[PDB]
């Protein structure tokens, strides 16, 4: 009977784990957003029939945004501890009575982290071009972290049921 | 033609098909009560002990 | 022991299926709000990942 | 089983005919809005390259 | 003819096309219903726990 | 805890995505009284400085 009051303790760890991961995918799913549309800033800038004063608007949009991302993803933290910063490697769950872990790895989502680099805009109408592509790497690789975010998830869940 | 083809296209991958889900909410409204008279039922066990004494 | 006092898996058993139709519940109410099968990362990854960036 | 809790074929057939009544109607509507039988390549294939050659 | 070809451009940069705003229009309104009736039927839970006692 | 009785997720993101519904029909409104995508200065800055400019 012990071990039975042990499964009592697991169980608020799953659900913690489940929690946090929740807030990950929240934040998540707003810079999904977010780079949708800076892509689509970045192609309406890569016009060389552009006026020379509608160039630094869009400039300007872009750096909103970036500014945007980067605090929507710093802020996204439930208890202290994140998995969508960068600040740790990997958080370790109970998923048994005996101290045997349930391991979830760190997908990290700030702009460090799918490589958009802060304070990286396009000067001229030709970096654009490129930026058109670099921002649709982030977004691949962004949505590539959330969906194994959501995985993990399910996975907890159903341990979980199991524990049960 | 093109962007209303890949917004269609979307909508075809992630879109629910809602006549499925009130079936299936109806029969799981039903089942849960169900569900609740079986459990009232089963909790009254091991009343009947008293009697013997 | 079909007579003990303390106990009886027949409510335990009772509650566990109580509880996954709960859940059941839960996803047919998610899919009712929001309109579509996948909505949120949880639901299914790869097709979620897939529609974002479509 | 006639008294199960957990489904029923009436329902499955009803959606079943129900939906194709709403498929008809989508043709329909497309027969009005367009004009014409064959509008797209979808409707008759031979008939739709012939008029376009013509 | 210039004025009149600048007040056309500006019109091309920034107007609108009512008909798709109209089809957006009568899906939320549904939708709107909808998650309303949705939302009803969500708070409505936790209410079978008073027949277990 | 799926029995708890002073919370449900369910509400919450039920309101959630009824609020996001709501302010989609906002946008949609403001588009159709004034007749136009950028009308204000929060639609689009640049698109708008340029309209008004021009």
């Amino acid at each position: 009977s012990a071990t039975a009051a042990s499964m009592n303790a697991v169980k608020d760890s799953l659900q913690r784990g489940q929690s946090t991961i929740d807030v990950a995918l929240a934040a998540g799913d707003t810079i999904t957003d977010l780079l949708g549309k800076m892509k689509e800033k970045a192609l309406a800038a890569s016009d060389t029939s552009l006026n020379t004063a509608s160039f630094n608007a869009l400039k300007s949009d872009f750096d909103s945004l970036r500014d945007q991302i980067e605090k929507a993803a710093t802020n996204a933290k439930f208890n202290g501890v994140s998995i969508a910063d960068g600040s740790t490697t990997k958080l370790t769950f109970l998923a048994n009575s005996d101290g045997s872990g349930f391991t979830v790895n760190a997908k990290t989502i700030s702009l460090a982290g799918i490589g958009l680099t802060t304070t990286s805009t396009f000067t001229t109408a030709a970096a654009a071009k490129t930026m058109i592509g670099t921002i649709d790497t982030a977004l691949q690789t962004a949505t590539n972290k959330l969906a194994s975010l959501g995985t993990s998830s399910v996975g907890l869940d159903t341990h979980l049921t199991f524990v049960g | 033609k093109l962007q209303d083809s890949l917004d269609a296209g979307v909508g075809n991958l992630v879109d629910a098909d809602l006549a499925k889900e009130s079936a299936k909410l109806q029969s799981l409204q039903t089942k849960q009560q169900l569900g609740v008279q079986a459990l009232s039922i089963a909790n009254q066990s091991s009343s009947s002990i008293l009697s013997l004494f | 022991a079909l007579n003990s006092i303390n106990t009886n898996a027949g409510a335990m058993i009772a509650l566990q299926n109580l509880n996954g139709t709960n859940s059941e519940l839960t996803t047919v109410q998610q899919r009712i709000n929001t309109g579509k099968k996948i909505a949120s990362a949880k639901d299914n990854g790869a097709i979620w990942a897939t529609a974002k960036n479509q």
